């Protein structure tokens, strides 16, 4: 199990877990697979994840997105505030 | 008889006094360092002679390790309380633990004949080549004084495995401590001895492994492949006598037993293989340096555990209990000093934070706030303890609030600043530096200076 | 984990209405470094030493049995200073079960 | 670009790159985890 | 220095003789130790460190003041230009 | 039991006794070392050589961002410095009178070589 | 090891590897550097200094050195 | 006047009720007094767990009410930069060979 | 017998010969000399001097003593 | 229980630098932008000695 | 709470004041403190009050100081540190008067956060 605690895991899921010998052997196994897979799986894969056209926008986003597109913050914050160096001298 | 003498108790008691005696010496080169770091240009030692302060810096952190620390956390209080904990009458090998302590000390007498006989130089304790094979014969005769040392460790922790054979009560967490740092010195010594031989090849043998189309950097592998296990060979022994000091002045049982034996055997398995976060600037490959990072950051989930599961240990103990005894209060300074230490070796970890870090007096007071004040502390703490089985007098330790906290604020003088110069930056293993540095550099001495005249009040 | 012995309620029931917990005091006394005789040579100062061993303490109780000093750790039940020869009988470690054979008792 | 006296400079001070400004952004990432590490463990040190 | 005798919240409970014991005081006595002048030195030594361990050793500034105009003197004259309130830091 | 030195110290109030002691060491500590240099003078702490430093940092424009945010800080609240109070070296207590006069006259000259150079770039 | 703290750059001079570091200046300024591996009797002596300028004073300059 | 019927209501309705064992112990038998003496290692006087929460709730307002307080009275904003107009830069760099 | 009882009974029974005691300081101490002698050898015989005078080595005023 | 306020504690505390760090990253973006520190055609090399 | 609601079998205090008792006690001397709260001569047994009498489990504590100097007693009679003060004399009372208990920790928390905010902002 994953982030579980065991006892929890021994009182609702007794038969599972009747032999604890057992029982912390597929806590290894388990835990083991999930390692090696995230190298594999997640980091290792070539030429993949690249389509940042398709960045995830959740419901927060939107929510925030939407509030300030209604007033002008969006607008505002997006305006370039300085595009010269040097402040002409009066 | 006086070396004739097998009696594990007192060989443990001749551990913890040559560790004693070596260290004045270490505190000498500790104190020289200091005191040429007070301020810009030379204070002690003549531009032309450079090369000395160099050995210094070497020796100090040599002799300090192998000679001073580790006999005193591995070979003095286990040899005397180990099989007393163990329901056994003596230690297991008693022949082996004789010559072990022999072993210490003449390699310690090579060590210090050299400085006074061969020209002084230095490398660094971490012997880097090609550095340490194009130098004079004081490299030889420290590389025979390691070998000499490496094989004092091994049987020694060879003893120590034994007791699992004839250990006729329960093993308690300090057993465990002792036994499992017996294991990362067999598995990380003989890589060490191949290694230095390796370097002994190159400077007397015309070995060719240090030259061009010879990676240099094969060596900081093979060397910190045991330098890592080794800064925590230096501590596991540690957490053995907090655990034991905090269970027993405080009358209450050690919480999460199994919690904290699993959390010492999962620290020696991650301290195996993470060695190379030393090596985060050599550039290695992309993929090598996330590894080493994660797993060191995973090192903290165990060492944490500990931390808590002792804390809890003082919490709630009966107030009616004097809480004064030095003993209690090294062991309630050691939780607030390593969690300090350890909390900037997590910020070192981070690879890109380090390529700041890296041989900065940020990396200084990372490992002197754990060594040199929680180690110390630890084996005070322990001796302390058994001031009435091991019978020292003539010394006012016990109930002496005024030493535990001139020292607690005077080391912490010492070695506050040195983060702050990390960034500034200050290098490492440097002699002169820019007079910008100098207001913290100057604060430091003054903590050195300071507390050297505290020693002389426990007499 | 250990949270004490289990209680029943009967064992919680008194025999008289005047009885409360003993008032025995476990403080062993008032002592200090172990001040030997001049008078006293090597062997005798031996002697004076082992008859100063709070280990040997106790506190006896109202119905004879007497509670012992007590340690987690055999550590503390050697003579103070350590002697050079500890454990010539092997301390015992008592388990608890509820095995039993029939040849221990007699009808 | 130089030490000045008696400066914190705590993560850092006066980059000039890209990268320099991300070794301080996380160093400073991670300082306030290290105060509540800190803080959190050493409030219970007590009886 | 006799200190007073303080009542309390309740009179009716430090109402009784006291004979030799002590009897209970205002709490400024606490505070300054029954005015125990080596506490005050103590005292006044407390709040030096506490100064030089966070804001350094002020007590060497009567010394710095020639020096530390200098300094002032070649920053503005000769240093890089501030603006606004860093015209008050010197380095 | 105890020799005369503890019987004395272990007297006292703790808080009494502890905070005498630690300012007293750190006082011991400093004095011991000052005692190594006195009267050392180097020219390099002297005020013409703490000039020509601030000219090199002017011309190099060094630590622009420090600058800016002790601008920024002092702002928005109360922002203390040690380098503004305190002195940054040690022998200021010797150097009250100290001068490099070789410096002031080699300083002067290229000062004014300098302001030739700018009236020219001026054109 | 070749370290420029401004820049962010602190990377070993290890004898059999030519290591790659990628930088962007982004302003002009002088940024001072120490070696940061013990080397020797003089480790302590061979400071980095680098200078960052426009580019047309860059150009200028390469051209007359 | 206000302040003491707040204070009634709030003292009513925080007093504890029998906390619920998470331990197996036996029930006390009937008419039992007091038995132990005040000599005993002293046990810790702890708040109840309705009180705890109030006065830790009063506290997390009072810290950060007090950090708004700061901020908006006692700290002040950033004035916008001055200006920034060219400049002379120095003719010559004070240590370039003459 | 009971003097053999304790490990170093005498010291253990406060009887032991102070020369014992003496000849670990010594110990001691003569361990701390190999930092300090060496040091003023290596100084004289690269400078013929002990020990140098603070900032020696540096440019000094014409007053400085 | 009483954790808890050790952990309330740290957060607040820890929050005191995530401010400083939040004003930091504003003040640094106006660095390059409209800080007259900020210097252009400035540093000329020195040429060698 | 432990006596109030836990265990009904430990003698219960009466407090005699929600505040400690400030005493100078002088090294070498033994001081007996006051657990019932109903000694006439607080913090110290008075010779009438249960502590005197041994009455319902009541006892005088024993205490002797180290050193010479002032020392503050608890007065609510269950302080962690009994016989000495170290704050528990506010904790209960918090316990006896919740609304006010919030006031006090409301305005200290204030303080607290506005001077660290200030210097630190
Ligand atoms: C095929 C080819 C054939 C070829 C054939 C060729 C043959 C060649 C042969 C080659 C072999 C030669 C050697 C053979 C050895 C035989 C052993 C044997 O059987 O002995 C029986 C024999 C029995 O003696 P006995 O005749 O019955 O009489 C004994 C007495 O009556 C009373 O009995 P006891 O045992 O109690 O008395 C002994 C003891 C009794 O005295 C004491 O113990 C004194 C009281 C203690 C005071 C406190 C000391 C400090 C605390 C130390 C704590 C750790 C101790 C560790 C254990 C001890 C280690 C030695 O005193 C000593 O022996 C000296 C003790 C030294 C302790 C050292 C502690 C550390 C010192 C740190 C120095 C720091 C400064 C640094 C600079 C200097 C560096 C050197 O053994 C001994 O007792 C004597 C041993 C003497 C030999 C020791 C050799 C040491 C060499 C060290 C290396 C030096 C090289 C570099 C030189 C540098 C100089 C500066
Ligand atoms: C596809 C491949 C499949 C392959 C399948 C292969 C199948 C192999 C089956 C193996 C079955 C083993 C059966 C024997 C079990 C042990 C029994 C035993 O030792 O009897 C005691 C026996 C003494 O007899 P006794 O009188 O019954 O003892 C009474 C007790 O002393 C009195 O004590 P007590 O009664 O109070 O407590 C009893 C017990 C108390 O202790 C226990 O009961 C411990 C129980 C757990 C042991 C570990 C089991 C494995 C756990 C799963 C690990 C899976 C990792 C998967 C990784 C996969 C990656 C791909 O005591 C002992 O066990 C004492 C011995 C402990 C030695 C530990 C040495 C360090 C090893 C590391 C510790 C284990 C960590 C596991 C992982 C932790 C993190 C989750 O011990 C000895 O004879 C001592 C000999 C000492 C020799 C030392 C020198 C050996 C050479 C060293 C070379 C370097 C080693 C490097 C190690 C690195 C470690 C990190
Ligand atoms: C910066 C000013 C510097 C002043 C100079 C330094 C003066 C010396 C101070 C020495 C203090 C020692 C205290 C005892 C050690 C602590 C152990 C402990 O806590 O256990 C006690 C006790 C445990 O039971 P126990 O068995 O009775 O004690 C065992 C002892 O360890 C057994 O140890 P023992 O055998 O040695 O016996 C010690 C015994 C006897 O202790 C003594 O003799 C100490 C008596 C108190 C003296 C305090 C003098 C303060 C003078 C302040 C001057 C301020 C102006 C400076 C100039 C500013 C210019 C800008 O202690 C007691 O009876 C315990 C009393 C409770 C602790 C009181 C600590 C706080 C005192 C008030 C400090 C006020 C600072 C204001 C700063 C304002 C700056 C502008 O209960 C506690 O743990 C107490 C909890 C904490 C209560 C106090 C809370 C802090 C005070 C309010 C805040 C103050 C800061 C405001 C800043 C505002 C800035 C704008
Ligand atoms: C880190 C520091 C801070 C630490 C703080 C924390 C500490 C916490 C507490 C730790 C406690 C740990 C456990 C302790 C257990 C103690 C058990 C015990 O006492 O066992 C009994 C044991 C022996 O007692 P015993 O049973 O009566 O033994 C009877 C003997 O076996 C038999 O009696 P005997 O009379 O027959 O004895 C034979 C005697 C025969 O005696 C004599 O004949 C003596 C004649 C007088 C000689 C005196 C020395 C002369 C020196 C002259 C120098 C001239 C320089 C000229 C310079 C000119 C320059 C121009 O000696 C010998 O024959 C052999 C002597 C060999 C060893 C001594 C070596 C000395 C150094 C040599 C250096 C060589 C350098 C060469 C370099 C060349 C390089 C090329 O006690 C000791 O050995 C003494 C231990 C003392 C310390 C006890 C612990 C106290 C607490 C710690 C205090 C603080 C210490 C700080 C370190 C030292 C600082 C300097
Ligand atoms: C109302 C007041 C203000 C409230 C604020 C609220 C804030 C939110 C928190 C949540 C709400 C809390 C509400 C609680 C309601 C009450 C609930 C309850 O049950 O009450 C009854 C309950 C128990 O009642 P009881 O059973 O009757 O017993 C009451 C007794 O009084 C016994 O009481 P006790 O045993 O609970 O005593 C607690 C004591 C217990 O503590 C200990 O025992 C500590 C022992 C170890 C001391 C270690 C000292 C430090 C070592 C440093 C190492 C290096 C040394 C260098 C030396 C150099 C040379 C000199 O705790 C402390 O002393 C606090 C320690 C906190 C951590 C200290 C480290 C701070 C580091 C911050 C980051 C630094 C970055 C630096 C950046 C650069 C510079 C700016 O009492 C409480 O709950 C009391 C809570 C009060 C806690 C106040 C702590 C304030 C500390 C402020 C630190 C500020 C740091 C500023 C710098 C920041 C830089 C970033
Ligand atoms: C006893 C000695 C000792 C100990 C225990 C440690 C422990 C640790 N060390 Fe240390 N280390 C040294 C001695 C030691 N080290 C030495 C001597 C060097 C320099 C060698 C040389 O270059 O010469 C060094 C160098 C060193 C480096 C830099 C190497 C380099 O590039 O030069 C790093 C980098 O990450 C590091 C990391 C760590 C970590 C992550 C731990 C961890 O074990 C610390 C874990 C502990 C904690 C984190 C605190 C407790 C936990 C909590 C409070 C809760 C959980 C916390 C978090 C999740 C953050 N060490
Ligand atoms: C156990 C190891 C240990 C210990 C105790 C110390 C203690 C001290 N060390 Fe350190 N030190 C190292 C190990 C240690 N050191 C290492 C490994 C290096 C890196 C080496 C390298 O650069 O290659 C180093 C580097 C190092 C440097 C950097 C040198 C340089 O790069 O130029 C400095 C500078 O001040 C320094 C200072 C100090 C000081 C002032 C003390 C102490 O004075 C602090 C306070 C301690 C005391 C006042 C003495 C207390 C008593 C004991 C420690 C002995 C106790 C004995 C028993 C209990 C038996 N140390
Ligand atoms: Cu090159 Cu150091
Ligand atoms: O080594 O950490
Ligand atoms: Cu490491
Ligand atoms: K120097
Ligand atoms: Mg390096
Ligand atoms: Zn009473
Ligand atoms: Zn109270």
């Amino acid at each position: 199990s994953i982030f579980t605690p065991m006892d929890w895991m021994f009182y609702y899921f007794p038969n599972y877990s009747r032999d604890k010998v057992a029982l912390m052997a597929r806590q290894i196994k388990i835990h083991f697979a999930i390692g090696f897979a995230l190298v594999f799986l997640v980091y290792h894969p070539p030429y993949k994840g690249a389509d940042y056209g398709n960045f995830h926008k959740s419901p927060l986003y939107w929510y925030k997105y939407n509030q300030l597109e209604r007033s002008g913050q969006l607008q505002e914050n997006l305006r370039i505030k300085r595009d010269w160096f040097y402040d002409e001298d009066p | 008889f006086y070396i004739l003498v097998n009696n594990n108790k007192r060989i443990g008691i001749y551990y913890i006094k040559l560790s004693i005696i070596i260290g004045i010496l270490g505190i000498v080169l500790s104190y020289i360092i200091r005191v040429e770091l007070y301020n810009s240009g030379n204070r002690i030692i003549k531009y032309d002679n450079v090369n000395y302060y160099n050995m210094v810096i070497t020796l100090h952190g040599l002799l300090m390790i192998f000679y001073i620390i580790m006999p005193g956390l591995y070979g003095g209080i286990p040899l005397y309380i180990l099989p007393i904990l163990s329901v056994i009458t003596d230690i297991v090998l008693p022949r082996i633990n004789n010559i072990s302590i022999i072993i210490v000390l003449i390699s310690y007498i090579v060590v210090i004949n050299s400085i006074v006989i061969e020209y002084n130089i230095g490398t660094g304790w971490t012997l880097y080549p090609p550095l340490s094979i194009i130098g004079t014969v004081i490299v030889n005769m420290i590389l025979y004084g390691l070998i000499i040392i490496g094989i004092s460790s091994i049987i020694s922790a060879i003893n120590f495995m034994n007791i699992l054979i004839v250990i006729d009560g329960i093993i308690y967490v300090y057993i465990w401590s002792i036994i499992i740092t017996s294991v990362l010195l067999i598995i990380s010594l003989p890589i060490l001895n191949g290694i230095l031989l390796m370097i002994l090849s190159d400077i007397y043998f015309n070995s060719i492994y240090f030259i061009l189309n010879g990676d240099v950097v094969l060596y900081q592998h093979l060397f910190w492949y045991f330098g890592h296990p080794e800064v925590y060979i230096l501590i596991l022994p540690a957490f053995g006598i907090i655990s034991i000091i905090l269970s027993v002045l405080n009358n209450k049982i050690i919480f999460g037993m199994k919690s904290m034996i699993l959390a010492i055997i999962m620290i020696s398995i991650l301290g195996s293989i993470v060695w190379a976060h030393h090596i985060y600037t050599v550039g290695l490959e992309l993929d090598t340096k996330i590894y080493f990072n994660n797993l060191t950051l995973i090192i903290s989930i165990p060492t944490g555990n500990k931390i808590y599961n002792w804390i809890i240990l003082y919490i709630g103990s009966y107030n009616i209990l004097y809480n004064g005894y030095q003993s209690l209060i090294f062991s309630i300074m050691f939780i607030i000093i390593f969690i300090i230490g350890g909390i900037t070796g997590i910020i070192i970890s981070i690879d890109i934070i380090d390529i700041g870090l890296h041989d900065t007096y940020y990396i200084v007071s990372h490992f002197h706030y754990i060594l040199s004040i929680g180690a110390v502390i630890s084996l005070l703490a322990g001796i302390l303890l058994l001031k009435d089985i091991i019978g020292y007098y003539n010394v006012i330790i016990k109930i002496n609030k005024y030493f535990g906290l001139l020292l607690f604020i005077n080391i912490n003088i010492i070695f506050t600043p040195q983060f702050i110069i990390g960034f500034n930056v200050m290098p490492r293993r440097i002699l002169e530096y820019s007079d910008n540095i100098i207001v913290w550099n100057l604060i430091s001495s003054i903590g050195s200076i300071s507390t050297i005249l505290i020693l002389l009040s426990i007499f | 984990i250990y949270e004490g012995q289990t209680v029943q309620e009967s064992e919680l029931i008194p025999q008289e209405d005047d009885w409360v917990i003993e008032e025995t005091n476990f403080c062993l006394g008032r002592n200090c470094y172990v001040r030997f005789r001049e008078e006293d040579d090597l062997a005798r100062r031996a002697l004076h030493q082992m008859d100063s061993q709070l280990n040997k303490m106790h506190t006896r109780l109202r119905d004879g049995t007497v509670i012992p000093y007590m340690s987690f750790h055999p550590d503390e039940m050697v003579d103070r200073p350590a002697p050079i020869h500890t454990f010539s009988e092997k301390p015992l470690l008592k388990w608890t079960w509820d095995e039993t054979y029939e040849e221990a008792y007699d009808d | 670009d130089i030490p000045w006296p008696a400066r914190t400079d705590w993560g850092g001070h006066d980059p000039a790159t890209p990268f320099a400004e991300l070794m301080i952004n996380t160093h400073s990432m991670f300082w306030p985890v290290a105060i509540f590490i800190y803080v959190s463990a050493i409030y219970m040190v007590k009886k | 220095y006799t200190p007073s005798f303080e009542r309390g919240l309740n009179p009716e409970l430090t109402s009784g003789d006291y004979g030799d014991m002590p009897k209970p005081q205002p709490l400024i006595d606490f505070f300054t130790q029954n005015r125990n002048p080596w506490f005050g030195f103590a005292m006044f030594c407390g709040f030096n460190f506490l100064w030089w361990a966070f804001f350094g050793a002020w007590q060497i500034r009567p010394l710095w003041a020639s020096q530390r105009k200098s300094l002032a003197e070649a920053d503005r004259l000769y240093g890089p230009t501030k603006y606004g309130v860093g015209k008050k830091y010197i380095n | 039991d105890f020799p005369w030195r503890w019987g004395f110290v272990a007297e006292k109030p703790f808080w009494v006794g502890a905070p005498i002691l630690v300012l007293g060491v750190l006082c011991l500590g400093h004095i011991i070392q000052t005692m190594g240099q006195i009267g050392v003078r180097p020219k390099r702490y002297t005020p013409e050589w703490v000039e020509a430093t601030k000219e090199r940092e002017r011309a190099e424009n060094t630590n622009p961002i420090t600058r800016y945010l002790d601008r920024r800080r002092a702002e928005r609240g109360p922002y203390y410095l040690m380098s503004n109070v305190l002195p940054y070296h040690p022998h200021f207590l010797w150097m009250r009178n100290s001068h490099d006069y070789e410096a002031a006259e080699a300083l002067a000259a290229r000062r004014e070589k300098d302001r030739e150079l700018a009236a020219k770039l001026e054109a | 090891s070749w370290s420029v703290p401004s820049l962010g750059i602190k990377c070993d001079a290890t004898p059999g590897r030519l290591v790659k570091i990628n930088t962007f200046i982004q302003r002009e300024g002088v940024f001072y550097g120490q070696c940061s591996e013990l080397c020797g009797t003089l480790h302590a002596f061979m400071p980095i200094v680098v200078e960052a300028v426009s580019p047309e004073a860059f150009a200028a300059h390469a051209k007359k050195w | 006047a206000v302040r003491s019927q707040i204070e009634a209501a709030v003292y009513k309705w925080t007093r504890p009720r029998p906390p619920r064992l998470g331990v197996a112990v036996p029930r006390s038998p009937p008419g039992t007094g007091i038995l132990f003496h005040t000599n005993m290692q002293t046990i810790r006087y702890s708040l109840s767990p309705k009180v705890w929460v109030l006065v830790t709730g009063a506290a997390l307002v009072g810290v950060f009410s007090g950090q708004r307080f700061a901020q908006t009275v006692l700290l002040s904003k950033n004035p916008p930069n001055p200006p920034r107009y060219r400049e002379k830069p120095p003719v010559r760099h004070p240590h370039t060979p003459d | 017998n009971l003097e053999d009882h304790f490990d170093l009974a005498e010291y253990m029974m406060k009887m032991h010969n102070p020369m014992s005691e003496y000849l670990y300081w010594i110990a001691g101490f003569v361990s701390g000399l190999h930092g300090i002698l060496p040091l003023l050898h290596s100084n004289y015989y690269f400078s013929g001097m002990f020990l140098p005078r603070d900032n020696d080595n540096t440019q000094l005023c014409d007053d400085s003593w | 229980r009483d954790w808890l306020i050790g952990v309330m504690l740290g957060m607040y505390l820890g929050n005191l630098c995530v401010q400083q760090h939040r004003q930091y990253r504003v003040d640094m973006k106006l660095f390059y932008l409209e800080a007259p520190e900020h210097k252009i055609n400035w540093v000329k090399p020195r040429g060698d000695l | 709470t432990w006596t109030e609601i836990w265990w009904e079998h430990d003698p219960t205090p009466k407090v005699a004041q929600y505040r400690p008792y400030v005493c100078t006690v002088e090294s070498g001397k033994v001081y007996w403190w006051c657990a019932c709260g109903e000694s006439k001569t607080q913090p110290w047994v008075d010779g009438h009050c249960k502590c005197s009498k041994r009455e319902g489990g009541f006892r005088p504590r024993r205490w002797e100081p180290e050193h010479d100097g002032v020392r503050l007693f608890c007065g609510c009679k269950s302080c962690f540190s009994s016989p000495t003060w170290n704050g528990g004399c506010f904790t209960k009372w918090m316990q006896s008067n919740p609304a006010g208990g919030m006031l006090y920790c409301f305005a200290a928390a204030f303080g607290f956060g506005t001077l660290t905010v200030y210097r630190k902002f």
